[PDB]
RNA sequence: CGCGACCUCAGAUCAGACGUGGCGACCCGCUGAAUUUAAGCAUAUUAGUCAGCGGAGGAAAAGAAACUAACCAGGAUUCCCUCAGUAACGGCGAGUGAACAGGGAAGAGCCCAGCGCCGAAUCCCCGCCCCGCGGCGGGGCGCGGGAAAUGUGGCGUACGGA
RNA sequence: UCAGUCGGUCCUGAGAGAUGGGCGAGCGCCGUUCCGAAGGGACGGGCGAUGGCCUCCGUUGCCCUCAGCCGAUCGAAAGGG
């Protein structure tokens, strides 16, 4: 839908940046074990609800 | 003392004297709405032996209780259940109409706590009391030893607990062989006292 | 033409975000929300879900303010004192 | 170098306030750095000035309630920000003084038959 | 005019007033004291009035 | 005096203004959205410089809270340009991208240059 | 304090003497002690005890 | 016609306060079934239980007899043992089912209305001054305002009181 | 992903929904003009105050006078606009 309101519209932004990987560097921490995101979301297999 | 009088006065309701001031004030009454404020009370002698005064902090609400019984909330018929429980017209609540009177009064009056309530009239249809309420934080009442109890938070809506006049008739509480079903905190402390199984550590 | 061709016509969604709750059950038709109740102003709260009842308590969320009075409980709620300075 | 709020309390408003507009300054070209690309001196930086912002900030905010509260020290009716912020049940609650008071009947009570300090022989 | 409920109130009830039979016990106070005897028994009341705060 | 009107109204009674004895906030709030938190930074994108190159425009990240007059008086007191016209866009990341179109006398390029965007 | 002696009410305990609630007002004003006193010395006092013997 | 009181009811972004909702293990008030058992089932049983609604507190409720007893009498409320699976209720079927006395934990008593007696001797609010103020109080000055005689305060409450 | 001119935003349709009221043990429910003191407006006139070359006017504060409305409010990105 393009006319989107201004709330749906901000709970896709927040969406989008939070579906971004995780950088690289965060690996190399002691206390990590986080190998990858499992929280990964994509259009064409979760449809994020709303 | 003009108090004796009075009451000696208003212990003869079916006289004509008694019976013409009921009946306007049944019908006054009638014509307000069920919930109002009256700026002095109706019975002087009532109040003050309920435990009003005439001082700032304690007002006068006088409400209007449809008389009558009380059928079971569900659609036309539909009790579905066993036959003992097919009961819809002639059932009765188990609180005086007075309690029900104090009660939604003191809910629309949440500020202030309900001291008491009487009864000023009846009709066919209708019943009217007068309920007392003290504003606990009226200095006028805050600064007065005697009567700041009421202040605490301890007595927060005593009319929806059942702690008034008229609410501790419905309770069926006091001394006696006749209230041996409620001994203890309650009727249903004393039950729930009664049946648990006190399971000691060496039995 | 009961299954699979009627679930074509699902383009018209019946509940949106409650501004209460945060979830997606604000019904737009009844304008009031099947999770919390939103225009009611008693949270929607029933005995039959347990479940339900701990999903949202009191202790779920961030507890902004209360746990911050839990910490001043511990000191009596002290007010207009500072430590001595060096 | 590193401004620290021991001396800046003595500050008085307006250079406080000189002050903390080119902290903005300084906040915002080092913003301008960051997005065009460059050394990490300025990327550290972002964090030191905006500590020093909020540094300065809290020291202005604690220099004026000061104030506030020294202005409604004495007078009777005082704003609800001044106003102790306790529990709202120990607000509600009744004060020393009305829960000392005492009538005159239970003080003559008191007065006539005190508890006495007793103790009884074996 | 049609007027506010209350104003409607406090004047038919003084038309039941005096409609309905009055008991004598009520309506010996509509029996009152004349305008000279009143007048007369002010000015001597005024001589004992109590002292003010 | 009498009554015309067969019917009766509220008479219109005298009603006063405010006097509190007390302010309810010992201080008004300070403005958190002040000329500098308003504009966050301006965008160093190929399509934004080949903006400013040709339309004589910047282009700055700010934040959803800020009208259009807001910009253009925040833009005129930091940086003592003048500002033709606004136009603001939300970004779908969130932010607003606004495009500040300056009077034709001052230069989007010198202004580039002399802000640190180049 | 001290509670006075108080034998038991019942046929089944008529033989035996337990411990009382408080002493009777006839019996404090026999001994020549005041009701208000007489707690604040330490002795129970009930006011609705009787004494047919 | 108007002026001035009293009484009932309005309008206030009037000055000063309060309630709203949440948790809800425990507690108080109300409403309140069917599964099940009775080898079926309708009274009963499940059961004043689940579900539902309202209201708090650190505990709540109760509470100082319109009591228990019938003895040579005890003496607020509450909880443990015991009374007792008893008296008793029950298609007298299945089943349900207390209380008194006794031993302990704890133990604390009191206050009004009314009748009366004291010049309303009472109380609230605003102005000013002093003191400490992050539980807005104490003293003093206001022919300052108000509540109250349709009854405030002192004495005083079933154990008598004046 | 850039708008005074494209839409929403404005209006109201079927409807939904508070106040008054009534009911309800109760969360609340019914009801939308019905058991309502439902106007915060104004041509004009008078009193009093302020500012500007106190001329004349503007903002006011108070009084006189005039005044119907249909019910607060929501409801369409294809209706009006
Ligand atoms: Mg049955
Ligand atoms: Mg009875
Ligand atoms: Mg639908
Ligand atoms: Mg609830
Ligand atoms: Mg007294
Ligand atoms: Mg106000
Ligand atoms: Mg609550
Ligand atoms: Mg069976
Ligand atoms: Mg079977
Ligand atoms: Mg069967
Ligand atoms: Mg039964
Ligand atoms: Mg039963
Ligand atoms: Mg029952
Ligand atoms: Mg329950
Ligand atoms: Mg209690
Ligand atoms: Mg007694
Ligand atoms: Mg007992
Ligand atoms: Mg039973
Ligand atoms: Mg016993
Ligand atoms: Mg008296
Ligand atoms: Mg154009
Ligand atoms: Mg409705
Ligand atoms: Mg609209
Ligand atoms: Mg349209
Ligand atoms: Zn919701």
């Amino acid at each position: 839908s393009s006319h989107k309101t201004f709330r749906i519209k901000r709970f896709l932004a927040k969406k989008q940046k939070q579906n971004r990987p995780i950088p690289q560097w965060i690996w190399m921490k002691t206390g990590n074990k986080i190998r990858y995101n499992s929280k990964r979301r994509h259009w064409r297999r979760t449809k994020l609800g709303l | 003392g003009a108090y004796k009088y009075i009451q000696e006065l208003w212990r003869k309701k079916q006289s004509d004297v008694m019976r013409f001031l009921l009946r306007v004030r049944c019908w006054q009454y009638r014509q307000l709405s069920a919930l109002h404020r009256a700026p002095r009370p109706t019975r002087p002698d009532k109040a003050r032996r309920l435990g009003y005064k005439a001082k700032q902090g304690y007002v006068i609400y006088r409400i209007r209780v449809r008389r009558g019984g009380r059928k079971r909330p569900v659609p036309k018929g539909a009790t579905y259940g066993k036959p003992v429980h097919h009961g819809v017209n002639q059932l009765k609540f188990a609180r005086s109409l007075q309690s029900v009177a104090e009660e939604r009064a003191g809910r629309h009056c949440g500020a202030l706590r309900v001291l008491n309530s009487y009864w000023v009239g009846e009709d066919s249809t209708y019943k009217f009391f007068e309920v007392i309420l003290i504003d606990p934080f009226h200095k006028a009442i805050r600064r007065n030893p005697d009567t700041q109890w009421i202040t605490k938070p301890v007595h927060k809506h005593r009319e929806m607990r059942g702690l008034t006049s008229a609410g501790r008739k419905s309770r069926g509480l006091g001394k006696g062989h006749k209230f041996h079903h409620t001994i203890g905190g309650s009727r249903r402390a004393a039950w729930r006292r009664r049946n648990t199984l006190q399971l000691h550590r060496y039995r | 033409t009961k299954g699979t061709s009627s679930f074509g016509k699902r383009r018209n969604k019946t509940h949106t975000l409650c501004r209460r709750c945060g979830s997606k059950a604000y019904h737009l038709q009844k304008s009031t929300c099947g999770k919390c109740g939103y225009p009611a102003k008693r949270k929607r709260k029933y005995n039959w879900s347990a479940k339900a009842k701990r999903r949202n308590t009191t202790g779920t969320g961030r507890m902004r303010h209360l746990k911050i009075v839990y910490r001043r409980f511990r000191h009596g709620f002290r007010e207009g004192t500072t430590p001595k300075p060096k | 170098a590193k401004i620290k709020a021991r001396d800046l309390r003595g500050k008085k408003k307006e250079e406080l306030l000189k002050q903390l507009d080119d902290l903005k300054v300084e906040l915002s070209q080092l913003r301008v750095a960051k997005v065009t690309g460059g050394a990490a001196s300025k990327l550290s930086k972002i964090r030191v000035v905006r500590k020093s912002i909020a540094r300065v900030l809290t020291v202005i905010n604690q220099t004026q309630k000061e104030n506030l509260r020294k202005f409604y020290k004495g007078k009777k009716y005082k704003p609800l920000d001044l106003r102790p912020k306790k529990t709202r049940a120990m607000r509600r609650r009744l004060n020393k003084h009305e829960e000392s008071l005492k009538t005159k009947k239970q003080q003559r009570k008191e007065r006539l038959y005190p508890l006495r300090k007793y103790a009884v022989k074996a | 005019v049609k007027w506010p409920r209350y104003i409607r109130l406090q004047r038919q009830r003084a038309i039941l007033y005096k409609r309905l039979k009055v008991p004598p016990a009520i309506n010996q106070f509509t029996q009152v004291l004349d305008r000279q005897t009143a007048t007369q028994l002010l000015k001597l009341a005024h001589k004992y009035r109590p002292e003010t705060k | 005096k009498i009554r015309t009107s067969p019917t009766f109204r509220r008479p219109k009674t005298l009603r006063l203004r405010r006097q509190p004895k007390y302010p309810r906030k010992s201080a008004p709030r300070r403005n958190k959205l002040d000329h500098y938190a308003i504009i966050k930074f301006p965008l160093t994108t190929e399509s934004a410089m080949k903006k400013i190159e040709d339309n004589n425009t910047l282009v700055f990240i700010v934040d959803v809270k800020a009208n259009k007059h807001q910009i253009k008086q925040a833009v005129k007191k930091l940086y003592d340009i003048d500002v033709a016209k606004v136009n603001t866009l939300i970004r779908p990341d969130g932010e607003k991208k606004a495009y500040v179109r300056l009077a034709p006398d001052y230069d989007a390029l010198d202004v580039a240059n002399k802000i640190g965007i180049i | 304090p001290i509670r006075p002696i108080v034998r038991c009410p019942t046929v089944r305990y008529h033989t035996k003497v337990r411990a009382g609630r408080g002493f009777s007002l006839e019996e404090l004003r026999v001994a020549g002690i005041h009701k208000k006193v007489a707690r604040t010395i330490g002795i129970s006092v009930d006011p609705r005890r009787r004494n047919k013997s």
